[PDB]
């Protein structure tokens, strides 16, 4: 799968 | 490519001095942040950038130590 | 010698196309149409919209990526049939007509009261930037060639070019405003209304589009005409069927297919709608008005004298 | 209120999606829990399961999503995170 | 940074580690998106990935989670929100 990490 | 493993070795030995550059820059910005009046884009877009790199970067070596192998 | 010839062919050649000589827009419309909302939410402003216009003055910055060039672009606006030469003829020369470009916005309020307002704004506008290619003595007029031989081979791309309807030799993007009210026309109206739109736009070979949030071709057209401020032309396809949205790209809005000259205009126009004291006398003062008087004659008198050229 | 988008790895269709169903979500609901619900269920419907939507005045995230299923923005004051993850 | 766990679908084990954890995390960090990366990170470690964590102190939310890998509970007057999707 093709996923990503990422924050706000 | 079985010569590989050698440039793997290198690479963890390295980032311990390199990696540090990105809490001195964000140290320094703490003073760039105001006298520039929040014109760090080009900061901003180089942190974000950094932050897909290193996550992606440790990923894969977490990999490479078991599957190299 | 030549150190100074050379310093000079640089600095002569280039410059001309930081940043290449930036545009300026006019936008043709009514007065509080909602076209200054428009334009300041365009801008990248928070301003509240002032209702009323003489000859205002904005404009906005972008920047490309690289760097930032400071791309600015100058805009000037005006709404109602008032003064209308007056001062649409200041901000236009035909020495700057390659940079200058036209925005026409529609109020959907009351497309009865708009018809005759648009087309008197338009044929002052028309007429004005039509003179200035040559007004001013331009004997160098290749300019004046390239400008038209341009501007009325861009619109009809494919359909043969058999006649120029309404020599328009400037650029124009046609936006309504405020469609929120549209909805709320007799069917048969907003039909007649969404014809006469695309009939205009034939004649001046104006792209069409409506006015929403999910609706980005808005800014981007209005950037397109505005030195590709927001993009390039990105044509889409008309929606002359749907009837629903509003959106024509010039070129394919062919009379044959939007209608379906003198005849179609003459079916929409009577259909939709053809009925289209500072004296202060009575009042006495004597101190208040002599004085008022001496004043007011005295400085208008001198101003007149000061002889200005302009 | 006024849209501003910070943050988007998603495409133009689905980013106009988000702030306009986080619109309605915000004139329609005054619960923030609410808010999220209505936004997540829209988009499920319209761009298959699975979403998740945290809507606030005061937070942070650490999240994983989906490539191409990512906008952060905000609404006024209010924020919004909508993406896909499963 | 009293712990007080509201909801939870999970084990007792892994809600001790979820507080002890998140207590950790809001001991060391001063900004909701270090916090909820540190809190994320532990449990992809040790309970295998994926996990999410927002933290905050107003929000809704509404999400989608794995059965037994859920928990909501404060420290203090900060919200929490621990669970696995994807």
């Amino acid at each position: 799968k093709n996923t990503k990490q990422a924050y706000v | 490519i079985g010569d590989a493993n050698l440039q793997y070795s290198k690479l963890q030995e390295r980032k311990p001095e390199i990696l540090p550059l990105f809490q001195e820059a964000e140290d320094k910005n703490r003073l760039l942040r105001t006298v520039a009046g929040g014109g760090l884009e080009t900061i901003s877009n180089l942190k974000a950038k950094w932050d897909k790199f290193e996550l992606m970067m440790e990923s894969h070596q977490l990999m490479i130590k078991d599957q190299i192998e | 010698e030549t150190l100074w010839e050379i310093a000079k062919a640089e600095v002569e050649k280039r410059g001309i196309n930081a940043e290449i000589a930036e545009k300026f827009v006019f936008f043709i419309g009514s007065k509080n149409g909602g076209k200054t909302t428009i334009i300041l939410r365009c801008l990248d402003r928070d301003e509240p919209p002032k209702p009323t216009l003489a000859l205002e003055y904005t404009y906005g910055r972008r920047a490309k990526g690289h760097n930032t060039p400071k791309d600015i672009a100058h805009f000037w606006e005006l709404g109602g049939g008032t003064s209308l030469l007056d001062l649409i003829s200041i901000p236009i020369t035909g020495d700057t007509l390659r940079t200058f470009s036209l925005v026409l916005v529609l109020d959907l309020s009351k497309p009865n009261d708009l018809w005759p307002t648009m087309e008197n704004l338009l044929q002052a506008t028309k007429s004005h930037v039509d003179k200035v290619i040559m007004k001013l003595g331009k004997t160098n007029a290749k300019a004046v060639s390239e400008m038209r031989q341009k501007i009325w081979n861009n619109m009809p791309k494919d359909h043969p070019d058999h006649e120029l309807i309404d020599p328009f030799p400037v650029p124009l993007v046609i936006i309504g405003s405020k469609y929120d009210v549209f909805q709320d026309f007799e069917s048969e109206k907003r039909k007649v209304i969404c014809k006469t739109l695309r009939f205009v736009a034939h004649y001046y070979g104006a792209s069409l589009m409506f006015t929403s949030k999910s609706e980005a071709l808005l800014l981007k057209i209005r950037g397109v005409i505005n030195q590709l401020a927001f993009g390039i032309d990105k044509s889409k396809s008309i929606c002359v069927d749907q009837n629903k949205p509003l959106f024509i790209t010039a070129g394919l809005d062919s009379f044959g297919q939007i209608g379906s000259p003198m005849e179609l205009w003459k079916k929409v126009y009577e259909k939709l709608f053809p009925p289209k004291d500072p004296a202060r006398d009575p009042q006495y003062a004597e101190n208040e008005v002599d004085e008022m008087r001496i004043q007011k004659d005295l400085e208008l008198e001198q101003y007149k004298r000061s002889s200005s050229k302009s | 209120r006024k849209a501003v988008i910070k943050n988007a790895d998603m495409s133009e269709e689905m980013q106009q999606d988000s702030v306009e169903c986080a619109t309605q979500a915000l004139e329609k609901y005054n619960i923030e829990k609410d808010i999220a619900a209505h936004i997540k269920k829209e988009f499920d419907k319209k761009y298959n399961p699975t979403w998740h939507c945290i809507v606030g005045r005061n937070f942070g995230s650490y999240v994983t999503h989906e490539t191409k299923h990512f906008i952060y923005f905000y609404l006024g004051q209010v924020a919004i995170l909508l993406f896909k993850s499963g």
